[PDB]
């Protein structure tokens, strides 16, 4: 689990944060859509 | 030897109140005749502020 | 009259000013293609060496290695403190390096857009001398202190109710002086 | 001499060489650009720039946001035109290479803070107050809007 800081536009390219590792630049998988990833809020991430 | 110097930057005087008013008063676009004399002795303990 | 190759020569200069740009990209792709065939290095710090061929480097975290050097490289720059940059696969000396700057301290070293001059300073013009007989005067003209026989002195500070000019005048003294600040 | 059609026939053998050479330029740079975007692998990893250090026979030293310092012998994909001590870059999981910049981030709650909705109360609904509402409008509102009118005259607004 891990929170979603920013976003830009045209492409997800979301900037995702977490609590002890350092920050990634990710995308979503294919059954999300992106209208429910508003920012500021704990989402859901890989292992890999 | 650590702080060497202290230095004291009083509210100003009289002199220094005309001297700021003339300083800060300058660039508006006045007119008519104008007199310091007043607002130097009505503005007493004020700042440069 | 001649200008049976007329044709066929634009043909060919167009090709050729459309070849000029196709050997731009061909240069971009070699320099995109180079450049992604390299790695990084560690940075660290020496601490000594122990034989001809070993030394001790401390990484800028906590752990020591006992690590080797590399063949060509001078030996006699590595005095214990400086920096060097070592190898991520097998730990090796590669290069040594100036010191740090911090970028705290690189955004404190210059930030003044203001051009404050001593003619919109007014009422205090005694405070000002006093507070410039400190710092221009010795950093100039430094063997007239010595001929007396004393040491200027090093620091002061101002005070005063909020609001008398203080920042304005540090402002003016800074905007005002050809020195590092 | 008289016309010859020897100079027609290079001519055209000129032409036709050097668009064959353009096609086949072209069809290199497309196999480089499909190479260049395979290695655009989409997980980076957010750093910092310390230093854009200048180095004789540029160079970078960066401070990875998982409290690694990396020296790079090449800065990468960015041009260090634009690179300044402190910016906020996103690197190669792996080669450790600058690929792409990114805008400066800022806290949540102080993004957080900014107005969405607008209120919907007006002037009108608010009685007794005129002398207090004309002085703070000629204060906030007015110097926006009308900042003409203050130049002219030689006055900075509160
Ligand atoms: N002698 C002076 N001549 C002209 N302006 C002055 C003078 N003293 C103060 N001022 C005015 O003071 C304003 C801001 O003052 P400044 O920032 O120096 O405050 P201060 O005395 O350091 O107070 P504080 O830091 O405690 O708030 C300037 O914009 C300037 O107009
Ligand atoms: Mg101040």
């Amino acid at each position: 689990c891990t929170k979603i800081i920013n976003a830009d536009s045209e492409d997800p390219k979301y900037i995702i944060n977490v609590k002890q590792f350092a920050k990634f630049v990710v995308d979503l998988s294919d059954q999300v859509a992106p209208t429910d990833i508003e920012e500021g809020m704990r989402v859901g991430v890989d292992r890999n | 030897g650590r702080l060497d110097r202290k230095i004291h930057i009083d509210l100003p005087n009289e002199q220094a109140r005309l001297d700021i008013l003339k300083i800060h008063a300058g660039p508006i676009t006045k007119h008519g005749e104008i007199d310091y004399e007043a607002i130097v002795k009505l503005s007493d303990g004020f700042n440069g502020a | 009259k001649l200008l049976e190759h007329k044709e066929i020569d634009g043909r060919l200069k167009e090709l050729r000013e459309q070849l000029k740009e196709l050997t731009k990209q061909y240069e971009k792709s070699e320099n995109d293609l180079k450049a992604l065939q390299s790695v990084g290095q560690i940075v660290g710090e020496v601490l000594k060496q122990l034989t001809e061929e070993k030394f001790i480097v401390k990484a800028t975290n906590g752990p020591r290695y006992v690590v080797g050097c590399r063949r060509q490289l001078d030996k006699s720059k590595l005095k214990p403190g400086t920096r060097v940059a070592l190898d991520m696969t097998t730990l090796t000396i590669m290069r040594y390096l100036p010191r740090e700057v911090d970028p705290l301290v690189y955004n404190m070293s210059h930030e003044d857009p203001g051009n404050v001059s001593y003619s919109e300073i007014g009422g205090l013009s005694e405070q000002i001398r006093e507070l410039r007989e400190v710092i221009e005067l010795p950093l100039t003209n430094p063997e007239l202190f010595q001929r007396v026989g004393i040491i200027p002195p090093k620091g002061c500070l101002l005070y005063g109710p909020p609001g008398t000019g203080k920042t304005l005048l540090a402002r003016a003294v800074a905007s005002q002086l050809d020195c590092n600040f | 001499t008289r016309l010859l059609d020897s100079e027609i026939k290079i001519m055209k053998s000129e032409v036709l060489r050097v668009t064959h050479e353009l096609q086949a330029m072209k069809d290199k740079i497309k196999e480089n650009s499909e190479k260049i975007k395979v290695n655009k692998t989409l997980p980076y990893l957010v750093s910092n720039v310390i230093e854009l250090l200048d180095v004789d026979p540029k160079c970078a030293v960066i401070k990875t946001s998982t409290r690694q310092t990396y020296f790079l012998p090449v800065i990468g994909l960015v041009d260090a035109e634009k690179l300044k001590p402190g910016d906020l870059v996103g690197v190669n999981k792996d080669s450790y290479l600058i690929l792409e910049t990114l805008p400066t981030e800022y806290d949540s709650r102080v993004k957080a803070m900014e107005v969405d909705e607008r209120p919907t109360e007006q002037y009108s609904d608010i009685g007794g107050l005129d002398k207090q509402i004309q002085e703070l409008v000629e204060a906030i509102v007015l110097p926006m809007n009308h900042k003409e009118k203050f130049e002219n005259l030689g006055i900075q607004p509160p």
